[PDB]
């Protein structure tokens, strides 16, 4: 239904009109051929020179397809010559394996301490399909067939002067940055998928050559080769990067949830079945200024404080978000919020930038007995509790709006399972958006109060991306409204998400971005390039600008040459 | 002489008696049992006309 990495990790692809052309420019095929055919007291010999050869629509895993057109051949027929026409070619079929080969390539964002592999043909080659005609059409089919052996004579006989290098990686290569060394693969394979056109001719262009590639010494006990076909049709470009969600989220959803403050290091336990981060045991989300006065531990259930990827977002959730309001009143609350990795141009530069994508859902549950009994009076600590959540702090207002969000608060009370149950859907979010009266410079405000304070807080955490419980409890210690909380929890998880966006304690390279998404300074931050560079680094093409990037059940980034 | 009654059109290719043959040089292929010493029976249309 999508794109799918059937275990593996990274992965970069190329059209065939791309490796086509990097064949043209290396022009390290054969060009001059003599097959020679003994049989039977027969002789049959074909010498020429083949033309540039073409890699077309054929190939798919395993297989690969080369179509070699012939410039002139004379063909001997035991002593039968004759001319072959310029239209007369051959489709040879080849596998690739990443031979190992003396180190050549060099890699300015690695340390060069792999071994460089070159993907060349293995020690063979059968030809699928060939034309070969003469200038006057006199050839037989058993003709064609025998100088057909002979061409696969040759083939397998004169296949060494195929010295062509598919492609170079470098393995178990330590990163030069060693934050990333997700980025260096070290279990490599490739695969090859081409598509047919309307007009049933080859697509060089929609045909999509792949290299597949485990990275993090990720055990893969089932190397296979199919590849997704349309992973370079929707993208339309040269080249394309792909990253697998797994590595997505067991490496960075884990580091923007623990740098949350919210879990500490022991109490995070991944999940790669259901693709989600929480936390095992209950947890603390912050302090609590109700309507009250007294400050509350906004304590949350294991398994509540979700962090995953629904409908091609990034999804993050509170459920069960329970404490003693007042006058033995417990109410739960739950939250969904999507968020969108998408790419902006700016100042003539591709910069990938998180935003918010549709509006949150809300989910609000509570006993009959408290409406029926304590419906007003509860509803100012309510309010009281609520505002921070939607405003990020925790202000007072005045009570027209108050009543006029209140009528509508009202309406969506419904009776489940004995329980009150009131739902805010998106509409309804953008609904107290409008009406909640604060400006998008008084958030835009709150947003750089709280980078700052994230900075901090990225000075409090360690190097693993924990905090010490002596330094968390001095730092949650201070009263601060519950919506500020998860205002500067977005902002660290936002802030976490460089990894992804900028290349290289990481506290202070996290500053570093901080200050390029508070201040607009891009000055030392190549962008998406260091990214690209990690990409291209160990996967060097025998040689571009990155437009395009998406997930499609996959991290995907395209770019042309 | 003994002719040959015990092959059917879906007899194993044995490469001796029953087999695939091509006719003339034309890249048409038809199935062929050796009845008796060298003749044959092609239980197909002529592949000529």
């Amino acid at each position: 239904g999508d794109l799918s990495l059937l275990g593996w990790n990274t992965e970069n692809s190329v059209s065939f009109r791309t490796m086509n052309e990097f064949i043209k420019k290396d022009n390290l095929y054969p060009k001059d051929f003599k097959a020679v055919y003994s049989y039977r007291k027969m002789t049959f010999t074909a010498t020429g020179t083949f033309d540039s050869w073409e890699m077309t629509t054929g190939a798919d895993g395993r297989n690969i397809r080369f179509k070699c057109p012939i410039k002139y051949a004379v063909y001997d027929l035991d002593g039968d010559v004759f001319n072959s026409s310029t239209e007369n070619f051959l489709l040879i079929q080849v596998d690739l394996t990443y031979f190992d080969s003396k180190t050549t390539i060099n890699d300015p964002t690695g340390e060069n301490d792999g071994k460089q592999f070159n993907l060349k043909i293995k020690t063979n080659v059968l030809i699928v399909t060939y034309n070969l005609t003469d200038t006057d059409g006199s050839m037989s089919s058993e003709d064609k067939d025998f100088l057909s052996l002979a061409f696969r004579n040759w083939f397998n006989e004169n296949i060494q002067q195929f010295e062509q290098i598919f492609a170079y990686i470098l393995l178990d290569e330590t990163a030069k940055i060693p934050e990333y060394q997700w980025l260096k693969p070290t279990q490599i394979s490739y695969g090859s998928a081409s598509v047919e056109t309307a007009n049933d001719e080859p697509d060089l262009d929609a045909s999509i050559f792949s290299a597949m590639s485990m990275v993090e010494n990720n055990t893969n006990s089932t190397p296979s080769h199919a590849v997704d076909n349309r992973m370079l049709q929707l993208t339309k470009t040269q080249a394309a990067f792909g990253i697998s969600f797994p590595l997505f989220i067991e490496h960075f959803l884990k580091q923007a949830l623990l740098s949350s403050q919210f879990i500490s290091v022991d109490d995070i336990v991944a999940d790669i079945n259901t693709l989600t981060i929480t936390n095992n045991k209950q947890i603390i989300f912050g302090k609590v200024e109700n309507s009250d006065g007294k400050n509350v531990d906004s304590s949350l259930k294991p398994g509540k404080l979700k962090l995953s990827l629904q409908n091609n977002l990034i999804v993050l959730e509170l459920f069960d978000l329970t404490w003693e309001q007042g006058r033995g009143v417990t109410g739960h609350f739950d939250f969904r919020q999507e968020y969108e990795l998408a790419l902006e141009s700016k100042s003539g530069k591709q910069i990938p930038i998180l935003k918010v994508h549709d509006e949150p859902e809300i989910e609000y549950y509570v006993e009959e007995a408290q409406w029926k009994t304590n419906e007003d009076m509860i509803v100012s600590a309510v309010v009281g509790t609520v505002f921070s959540m939607i405003l990020g702090a925790s202000m007072k207002l005045a009570g027209s709006a108050l009543s006029k969000a209140g009528k509508l608060i009202r309406s969506k009370a419904t009776t489940i399972k004995g329980r009150k149950k009131i739902y805010i859907n998106r509409s309804n979010v953008r609904q107290l958006r409008k009406d909640s009266g604060a400006t998008e410079i008084e958030l835009e405000r709150i947003n750089r109060r709280n980078s700052s304070i994230a900075a901090e807080d990225a000075r409090l955490i360690s190097n693993n991306g924990t905090t010490s419980i002596q330094t968390l409890g001095d730092m949650k210690k201070k009263p601060m409204s519950t919506g500020q909380r998860i205002a500067i929890g977005a902002k660290k998880i936002a802030g976490t998400a460089v990894m992804f966006g900028a290349v290289g304690n990481f506290g202070e390279m996290l500053i570093n971005y901080i200050n390029a998404m508070e201040n607009n300074d891009y000055s030392a931050i190549p962008g998406i390039n260091s990214f690209m560079q990690q990409c291209i680094g160990a996967m060097q093409w025998p040689d571009l600008k990155v437009t395009f990037g998406k997930l499609q059940g996959i991290y995907l980034l395209g770019g042309t040459l | 002489m003994k002719i040959n009654n015990n092959f059917n059109i879906d007899s194993l290719i044995d490469n001796r008696d029953v087999a695939i043959v091509r006719g003339r040089k034309t890249d048409t292929f038809f199935k062929v049992f050796q009845v008796a010493p060298n003749i044959w029976v092609a239980p197909e249309r002529y592949y000529g006309e």
